[PDB]
């Protein structure tokens, strides 16, 4: 696994929570 | 607005657009929300999409998603956003995200990570070496 995988995958999951949080109110 | 932000948001959009058809539907939004412990009704889901649906076609396209993310960046409380995100991952509420908790969240989000992938996410976030991710480690992972 390439070194940059973790940061990018964590941020993608974080963004899913952030989007739902934002859109729900 | 920056090309780095657009790339990050494109990757985020991909998580919602599981069928890769370039749009996020209520079904897709609902799937993600339920995977995060929420219990929206179909009426709520339609209202959520409607708010960001600039062209009234009932779904969210990448351009609409980008407008929504630009809005979020400027209006949202960044510190609270990270705290609430940590709480999503920390299912048992003990202050630490375990590899099991991370895998459970990712699997719910439809990302069937391999064993090696989960280990890499934990190892990279785990600055103190205890095998789990505390709040400070989570913050560092998301902001640096
Ligand atoms: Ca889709
Ligand atoms: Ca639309
Ligand atoms: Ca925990
Ligand atoms: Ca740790």
């Amino acid at each position: 696994i390439k070194k940059n995988f973790a940061k990018s995958k964590w941020k993608q999951a974080f963004n899913a929570t952030a989007v739902v949080r934002h859109m729900r109110k | 607005l920056t090309e780095e932000q657009i790339a990050e948001f494109k990757e985020a959009f991909s998580l919602f657009d599981k069928d890769g058809d370039g749009t996020i539907t209520t079904k897709e939004l609902g799937t993600v929300m339920r995977s995060l412990g929420q219990n929206p009704t179909e009426a709520e889901l339609q209202d959520m999409i409607n708010e960001v649906d600039a062209d009234g076609n009932g779904t969210i396209d990448f351009p609409e998603f980008l407008t929504m993310m630009a809005r979020k960046m400027k209006d949202t409380d960044s510190e609270e956003e990270i705290r609430e995100a940590f709480r999503v991952f920390d299912k048992d509420g003990n202050g630490f995200i375990s590899a099991a908790e991370l895998r459970h969240v990712m699997t719910n989000l439809g990302e069937k990570l391999t064993d090696e992938e989960v280990d890499e996410m934990i190892r990279e976030a785990d600055i103190d070496g205890d095998g789990q991710v505390n709040y400070e480690e989570f913050v560092t992972m998301m902001t640096s």
